[PDB]
């Protein structure tokens, strides 16, 4: 057997490393599920103050007639003036919601529909989206100091 | 006969038409889709696969509505559970540009994870043009930075698709003006790495996309759909070129600076972005009655009645797919941005040797990769000459022997030993393989009969004439971008079933090209991969498929490199004397980059001995070598040089010439297996001081003694110095939200020898991008630490394509090193611990005593 005289010990293999890399980290049992590796770091801004706006949380972006066309030429949707309808913010928040609340059989989103949804996952802080944004920072910044 | 072909989905176009394209070599384009992890390339091929096929069996679930992607190219069970491309897949499709000319274009979908870099290296070796898919949010990160450089490094054309545009509108909720600024900064960074070539939307170089919502477009495509029929046919070309940059439009005019009293919106945001932003906004937020009219009035888009019932996200992917239609702007960018004349001749020279085109009768092909489909082994092969007929017995030569066979070919200018029969020829379809009778020049296909005469890659050809056989060239073995540094040793649980493990290990050596698997002469078998994911994936394949046995493996380990940190003493039948000193720091890097010198005054390492005049010039001018040493260089090997520092009136240079080849061969054996723990030597400058020339013997036996003695001679030179142990260093690319940087730093301190280097703010996003390096031995579970510590708001990947070797802390000859038996060794003992433990696996501390006679060893101890 590979004795203690052969093995190089440098870091302890935490229990979470076995649910992440089963076959590599000596999980052994054949009947262990190989899991979803990860998902791209999501940055969904539900800025909460009306048009779209640059959120102050975001880093800045570095920077900032010889030929003519008909005078009536216009972009594709210049006829419609407003980029943002009154219920766009709610529809976008509803778009990022989970399986139950994100679906409508084609009907228009209403400010009441998101209000009940927002109250719902606020009352269940175990899943969904209440941990996201500032809540996660408060939880994660403290929970690391408490563990170590 | 149809056989099992009855199940493959039919293509809207007749496949026989597509096959007819291959008759004209100028009508085939080999495109490989590459990019960082989870950028969109697997979901991008979905579009093309869907647009090319009439109906997909076993579908009709949430994929039809777009709730979950149809991972058509990621079919392996491990690929489905993990959610990422693992092995290179592809699809041969007939595509048409905006000028109605059609091509057969061979797509290869490469994995984005850093661990599978060996796969994209196969794609780069196969592709003529590469589609680099990048996530808008992360932008031009290190992984795409090295992909740009690596594409330019090879000879592949490039067009950029900048994916996940939905993130800006919905996730970041950026306004169109600020959104365009982000898109411009991304393109800005692209050009900083593309050297002379300028990439821009108006040059059909850059494609926009949101593969999740089913659309990829280009400015040319956009104007062709909804603006071309509103302006004079002559003005269309001038109009597109004004849709990017500081160009503003008002009531029919174009001026560089903004109009004083109108909204100061450039053309791109006014004619493209704000249309996009408000077909996003209106689809999610506007009444279906008013919306259906706008789509009909502005886009000539009719909304079916069932569509008005769709859930929002399926509705969004539906309307967008109605507008942007079959990615044709993408295929235009590919066909326009190629120009084969310059590249193909250059690409073939780099993948092999420079020379004259092969005779049109002789068959010549690049078998790139071994992959198993339906259990049986296949071979990804791209044809360069001749015509591949089914059943044509063909001669296969493993790319390892290519170096030996090419010089032996030139020797024969001053019968082939391996051959076999090709049984089947197939095209890639992602989820299927389409059987084909013949492969034409420029096709990349699947081959079945040839996978038993090579391990990792080979060179296919047919003899044809006797005199054409003096002309052909052999493909150089591929340059997998990263070196294998993750070391795992394993043994079967029951020793009787070890042959079953041996046969399965051979299959992984074929299936995983990045892996390096060897058995040490002492006993157990080692697996060399690049990262945790690479190892965990091959083990499952080894455990749950190819062997199906209980296996026992070790903790994560590494391959070390041993070198010196001082010049050493001279020191010394016959005997020879060499001294070793550390190589120049700048020179070590350059050789790690396979180039010697800098500033357009450099020589590629492959022909470094072949060009003696420039070698001497560059060595003296660029590195500062004195006159005599520059000419006297003999060999280069894995970051080490063997120079000739003997005096001409001690051994005649005539006598030294005949023995010089054996002296090199001994220098080679020493660098392969160093003294302390038999690890490869790195970054050492071996000066050959003097040798003995005893006469009165036969040269053939004398030549046999110099090699082993020169091997042993090099060992004392490194041991007489200050011999050190060098360990590889993983580099780490962390993308993490900005206020979450503290947990990154603390986790970084807990890992030894791990520090943060450059820290770049990602523009327009809250997340920061931090580049760092971590020792490979201390890298175990670091990615999994960071993800859970950050709840997913942090993420990192570890690569080793730069070849960083640091000194393992502490002295390594120090016998009195406290090494705990149950807890990790203290810092000052790491060198001694690592070398002794590595030695125990190899067998049998390390000292100079064994190599020097006891009397001479005593005389040196007193002096
Ligand atoms: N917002 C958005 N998300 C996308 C888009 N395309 C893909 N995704 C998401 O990102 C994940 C990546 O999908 P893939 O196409 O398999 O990415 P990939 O580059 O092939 O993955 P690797 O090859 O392992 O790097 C998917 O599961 C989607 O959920 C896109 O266009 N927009
Ligand atoms: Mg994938």
């Amino acid at each position: 057997f590979n004795s203690i005289d052969r093995v190089i010990f440098r870091v302890p293999i935490r229990s979470e490393y076995k649910v992440a890399f089963p076959h590599l980290y000596n999980s052994r049992p054949r009947s262990v599920r190989i899991p979803w590796y990860n998902n791209p770091v999501s940055c969904i801004i539900q800025n909460d103050e009306p048009a779209l706006f640059f959120d102050p949380s975001l880093n800045p972006i570095p920077h900032f007639g010889d030929f003519t066309l008909p005078e009536d030429f216009a972009p594709l949707l210049a006829e419609e003036e407003e980029l943002i309808l009154p219920n766009t913010k709610d529809a976008m928040s509803l778009y990022h919601s989970p399986f139950p609340f994100n679906r409508t059989k084609g009907k228009m989103v209403r400010a009441q529909d998101v209000a009940l949804a927002k109250k719902w996952f606020l009352q269940h802080p175990d899943e969904e989206y209440p941990v996201k944004v500032k809540v996660s920072y408060q939880k994660l910044l403290k929970n690391y100091v408490l563990n170590e | 006969f149809t056989q099992l072909k009855k199940n493959i989905p039919k293509t809207r176009y007749n496949r026989d038409y597509m096959l007819s394209m291959a008759n004209i070599p100028e009508r085939i384009i080999n495109v490989g889709v590459i990019g960082p992890l989870h950028s969109g390339k697997t979901s991008l091929m979905d579009l093309l696969v869907i647009d090319s096929h009439k109906r997909i069996p076993d579908m009709s679930k949430n994929v039809e509505l777009g709730w979950k992607p149809l991972r058509y190219l990621d079919n392996l069970k491990q690929e489905i559970d993990r959610g990422l491309s693992i092995k290179l897949n592809g699809s041969t499709l007939l595509c048409t540009d905006l000028e109605s000319k059609s091509r057969m274009i061979n797509f290869l979908d490469a994995p984005g994870h850093v661990n599978f870099m060996d796969e994209t290296a196969v794609a780069l070796a196969a592709s003529d043009l590469v589609l680099i898919v990048i996530d808008v949010v992360e932008g031009v990160t290190f992984v795409v930075e090295q992909l740009i450089k690596q594409s330019i490094k090879n000879n592949v054309a490039m067009c950029f698709v900048i994916n996940k545009l939905d993130r800006l509108i919905l996730d970041l909720k950026l306004p169109p003006m600020d959104a365009y600024l982000k898109l411009n900064h991304i393109i800005a960074n692209i050009n900083s790495f593309t050297k002379g070539n300028v990439f821009s939307p108006i040059d059909n170089n850059i494609i926009f996309a949101s593969t999740k919502l089913g659309f990829t477009f280009t400015i040319k495509e956009f104007v062709s759909y909804y603006y071309a029929h509103s302006i004079p046919s002559s003005k269309i070309d001038d109009f597109t070129t004004r849709l990017w940059g500081s160009v503003y439009y008002h009531k029919g005019n174009f001026r560089t600076k903004p109009f004083e009293n109108v909204e100061k919106y450039p053309t791109f945001v006014e004619f493209i972005l704000i249309p996009l932003y408000k077909i996003f906004s209106y689809a999610l937020s506007m009444e279906k009655d008013k919306l259906k009219n706008l789509l009909r009035s502005n886009f000539r888009v009719n909304l079916s009645q069932e569509a008005l019932q769709y859930d929002p996200q399926p509705f969004l992917k539906h309307v967008l797919q109605l507008i942007f239609r079959q990615q044709t702007g993408l295929v235009d960018a590919i066909t326009r941005c190629y120009q084969p004349f310059e590249l193909f001749d250059n690409k073939t020279a780099h993948l092999s040797i420079p020379g004259k085109s092969t005779p049109e009768g002789t068959l010549w092909a690049h078998v790139l990769k071994t992959v198993d489909y339906g259990g049986a082994e296949w071979s990804l092969v791209r044809i360069y000459s001749g015509l591949l007929k089914r059943g044509d017995t063909v001669r296969i030569l493993d790319t390892s022997q290519s170096e030996s066979r090419q010089k032996r070919q030139l020797h024969d200018i001053s019968d082939e030993t391996p051959s076999c029969e090709v049984e089947e020829i197939g095209l890639l379809g992602g989820r299927y393989v389409y059987p084909v009778h013949e492969a034409h020049k420029g096709q990349i296909v699947l081959i079945k009969g040839i996978s038993s005469a090579y391990i990792k890659s080979a060179t296919l050809y047919s003899v044809k004439s006797k005199e054409d056989m003096k002309q052909l060239k052999f493909f150089k073995p591929l340059d997998y971008i990263t070196e294998a540094v993750f070391k795992i040793v394993l043994q079967p649980l029951l020793p009787r079933e070890l042959p079953k493990l041996l046969d399965a290990l051979n299959k992984i050596s074929k299936y995983y090209p990045g892996v390096i698997i060897k058995v040490e002469e002492s006993g157990e078998h080692v697996i060399l991969g690049n990262g945790e994911l690479y190892m965990d994936c091959l083990l499952y394949d080894l455990r749950a498929s190819y062997a199906k046995i209980e296996i026992k493996i070790s903790d994560p380990l590494t391959v070390f490199s041993e070198s010196c940190s001082n010049e050493s003493f001279a020191s010394i039948g016959l005997s020879i004397s060499v001294a070793a000193e550390p190589m120049d720091s700048k020179m070590i890097q350059d050789l790690s980059r396979n180039t010697l010198g800098k500033g357009q005054n450099c020589l590629d390492i492959d022909g470094i001995m072949d060009n003696p005049r420039k070698l001497s010039k560059i060595l003296r001018t660029e590195y500062g070598w004195d006159s005599l040493a520059s000419r006297n260089v003999w060999s280069f090997y894995n970051g080490n040089v063997l120079i000739n520092d003997t005096l001409p009136d001690e051994i005649s240079p005539e006598l030294l010439s005949k023995y010089k080849e054996q002296i090199i061969q001994g220098f080679y054996w020493a660098v392969k297996e160093g003294p302390l723990a038999e690890e490869p030597i790195y970054g050492v400058q071996y000066k050959l001081l003097s040798i003995s020339v005893p006469s009165d013997v036969n040269i053939d036996v004398m030549k046999s003694q110099i090699i082993p003695l020169m091997k042993k001679a090099c060992y004392v030179g490194l041991l007489t110095a200050i011999p050190i142990l060098l360990e590889p260093i993983y580099e780490v690319d962390i993308t993490v939200h900005a206020p979450l940087l503290p947990i990154v730093e603390e986790l970084m301190k807990k890992r030894r020898g791990s520090r943060i280097y450059k820290t770049i703010k990602v523009a327009g996003t809250p997340l920061l991008e931090v580049r760092g390096q971590v020792p490979v031995i201390e890298s175990a579970g670091f990615e999994t630490d960071l993800r859970l510590s950050t709840n997913g708001l942090g993420m990192c990947q570890l690569y080793f394509w730069h070849k960083i070797w640091r000194k393992v802390p502490g002295d390594v000859l120090d016998k009195d090193a406290f090494i705990p038996k149950l807890k990790p060794a203290p810092i000052n003992s790491l060198s001694r611990d690592f070398v002794m433990k590595t030695r125990r696996r190899k067998g049998i501390g390390p000292t100079l005593e064994k190599y020097i006679s006891a009397e001479l060893y005593a005389q040196l101890r007193e002096n």
